């Protein structure tokens, strides 16, 4: 029973930055693919960024390329999301996710490929 | 819902079901760990071309035919197992060799 918990969300001003982190708890034996999704009010769950087991190959949603940087720390067993140049279209609950079944490559943009999730964190960009 | 199948052979390859455990594994054949909506194709380092080709076919059948499409097939190599395989089998031991095929 690997678990996931997000941290570091909060309030930010249109143009600002924020860093999100996800700590994986429970017993583990190796590294694994992890990813960030978000859900806005009204809107449904969408991909933001995912990373390979080693942190070496990443993928970014269209909204996300340029402004966000995903990285991994395998001893810490965390994942991070650096969010620069935020606008209010980024306001949502941001979810941590893990694909424990994938043996190489970043995660996909689909939620059904992610089997482990945290309860999220709130990110609010107000204009 | 766990099954394991050994994929052993040459030019005639057999997929035989085996205990779900590391003990069943050896480093010279391919194994298929059926985890329901996730299917793991695992090939030993000393696996032959034929076994890996049949291993792919055995996987296809579980997804297409037993899971009616709803299954992902994850291919991995000895020593680079998915965390999900290690969750089920526990940590991998230095695996014993395979026999003649
Ligand atoms: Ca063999």
């Amino acid at each position: 029973q690997v678990q996931l918990q997000e941290s570091g969300g909060g309030l930010v001003q249109a143009g600002g930055s924020l860093r999100l982190s996800c700590a994986a708890s429970g017993r583990t034996f190796s590294s694994f693919v992890m990813g960030w999704f978000r859900q806005a009010p009204g809107k449904e769950r969408e991909f933001v960024a995912s990373i390979s087991r080693s942190g070496s190959v990443t993928r970014y949603a269209d909204s996300a390329k340029g402004r966000f940087t995903i990285s991994k720390d395998n001893a810490k067993n965390t994942v991070s999301l650096q969010m620069d140049n935020l606008n209010p279209d980024d306001t949502a609950v941001y979810y941590c996710a893990a694909d424990l079944h994938r043996p190489y490559g970043p995660g996909s943009q689909r939620t059904d490929d992610y089997d482990t999730w945290g309860q999220g964190t709130q990110v609010t960009v107000s204009s | 819902v766990q099954r394991l199948f050994q994929v052993k052979g040459r030019r005639v390859v057999r997929a035989t079901e085996v205990p779900v455990s590391w003990e069943s594994f050896n480093n010279g054949d391919c194994f298929i760990l059926d985890l329901g909506n996730n299917i793991h194709q695992w090939c030993g380092s000393n696996s032959n071309r034929y076994e890996r080709l049949k291993a792919t076919q055995v996987s296809k059948g579980i997804r297409d035919n037993e899971r009616d499409g709803d299954a992902r097939v994850h291919v991995s190599e000895e020593g680079t197992e998915p965390e999900a395989m290690l969750q089920v089998l526990g940590p991998k031991p230095a695996l014993p060799a395979g026999t003649e095929d």
